[PDB]
């Protein structure tokens, strides 16, 4: 029920990444996310940082807690939920956010580019692949997908900030 | 009965380098005032200002004596006369003794263990005060208070206390809530959360800028990296997390490609610490 997830990869990227150009809109860094379980999209998220004004409100997170909340009203386990779910998001999740997944037990990342400033998936720290025995389960990642796109709108955001 | 230690990055956290430079003993206890003013404003040492420029030394009987630290060595430093070092009149040398050359800290110490190294060469400048330990030790009681009520009623056993230093109010205290439907809920976002919905309608999302954080034990990477996203100035804690993120595993209240850095400090109330939960 994972890699069913992964069949509809261009479309659900798709829309992560006009979610990520509503962020840009919105002076919120440019990046958006879904959550996939069993096909079907459990949780979307884009950056809420500047909107909430709580540094901690990752487009990841904003996911996690729509995923919980799925959970919450149709009386599901969220370990059975989370553990076959595919995150795409459209730059790699930061260390917190990486963190963040590994403690949900989720088990596959589709992202597309390096998040240079903060990137947990490799970029800065190897938050996704380390060894932490008491921080939840390692996740992989399949890197790349519109990164190129993805990018820019991250260099389109930083030129526009002080 | 306990002591703060610094969390600082491996680079800090090593031997302070040492740099040559020239002191002379004084030899005329009574011209040391006059001296010390005449050298220091030939030589100010505008970059060493931890450095003590007057190095008292007890006697085998408790008679002491003092040499005065003249001035940086250069590129070549050999043997050196007063005459060479000290410009007159600007210098009247009465009372010094044939300089000579001693390896000095080259920046100040930050470690306890760092203090003992460098004053080993030359005094130094430099932890906390009794009216500041025991304020730190107040806060740390509540976070051991929240982890306690925390264990008492089935949840991860870990507290946590947000302070603004410069009125020392409390602004956020809370513990674990981590539970089957809501598993992020460490201590630390959960301070985070209040703190959050507590601010103003004009307020930067960096909501702990300036801001004490004191948590029971050490956050785990999700926690830690939260706080470098809220901008926390600095951290207490008690005990180390086995997969802890600021000082066992990871240190990113210190790195350079982090748009931000803080202090951290470990050790405080320990011992009660100790008996509780680590992060995650
Ligand atoms: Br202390
Ligand atoms: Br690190
Ligand atoms: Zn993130
Ligand atoms: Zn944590």
């Amino acid at each position: 029920p994972c890699v069913v997830s992964v069949q509809e990869t261009e479309k659900w990227m798709e829309e992560a990444m006009r979610m990520a150009k509503e962020a840009l809109e919105n002076i919120e860094v440019p990046v958006g996310c879904l959550m996939v379980y069993n096909n079907e999209v459990v949780g979307k998220g884009r950056n809420e940082v500047n909107q909430t004004k709580n540094a901690t409100r990752h487009a990841e997170m904003v996911a996690i807690d729509q995923v919980l909340d799925w959970c919450h009203q149709h009386g599901q386990s969220p370990s059975t939920v989370f553990e076959h779910t595919v995150l795409y998001v459209t730059v790699e999740p930061c260390i917190m956010c990486a963190a963040a997944l590994r403690l949900m037990k989720i088990p596959l990342v589709v992202y597309g580019c390096q998040n240079e400033r903060f990137g947990g998936c490799g970029s800065v720290l190897n938050i996704a692949s380390a060894d932490l025995p008491n921080t939840g389960r390692p996740f992989q990642c399949i890197p790349g997908y519109r990164a190129e796109e993805a990018v820019e709108l991250l260099k389109t955001f930083y030129k526009q900030e002080n | 009965q306990w002591q703060a230690l610094p969390v600082l990055s491996e680079q800090q956290s090593g031997a302070v380098e040492l740099i040559l430079a020239y002191a002379a003993p004084v030899l005329d206890k009574r011209q040391t005032s006059r001296l010390l003013r005449e050298v220091s404003a030939v030589y100010p040492l505008p970059a060493q200002p931890h450095l003590k420029r007057v190095r008292p030394s007890r006697s085998a009987g408790g008679a002491q004596s003092s040499d005065l630290l003249l001035c940086l060595a250069g590129p070549s430093a050999g043997p050196r006369s007063l005459a060479e070092l000290l410009p007159r009149p600007a210098v009247d040398p009465r009372g010094l003794g044939t300089p000579f050359l001693v390896p000095v800290p080259a920046r100040p110490p930050l470690t306890r263990s760092q203090f003992e190294e460098a004053r080993a060469h030359w005094p130094t400048s430099f932890l906390f005060s009794t009216q500041e330990r025991a304020a730190m030790q107040t806060h740390m009681e509540r976070v051991v208070c929240a982890a306690q009520r925390a264990a008492a009623q089935g949840l991860r056993a870990v507290g946590a206390v947000v302070v603004d230093p410069a009125s020392d109010r409390v602004l956020a205290t809370g513990h674990d809530c981590s539970s089957v439907a809501s598993p992020l809920l460490h201590a630390v976002m959960v301070c985070i959360d209040l703190v959050a919905q507590g601010q103003g309608e004009d307020s930067l999302p960096y909501v702990c800028t300036g801001y004490d954080l004191y948590v029971t034990r050490e956050p785990c990477v999700m926690c830690a990296m939260a706080l470098v996203h809220a901008r926390i100035q600095r951290v207490f804690y008690g005990a180390p997390s086995p997969d802890g993120a600021l000082g066992t595993l990871f240190r990113v209240h210190a790195r350079p490609d982090l748009n931000h850095r803080f202090q951290v400090f470990r050790g405080i109330l320990e011992d009660q610490c100790r008996q509780l939960d680590p992060d995650p």
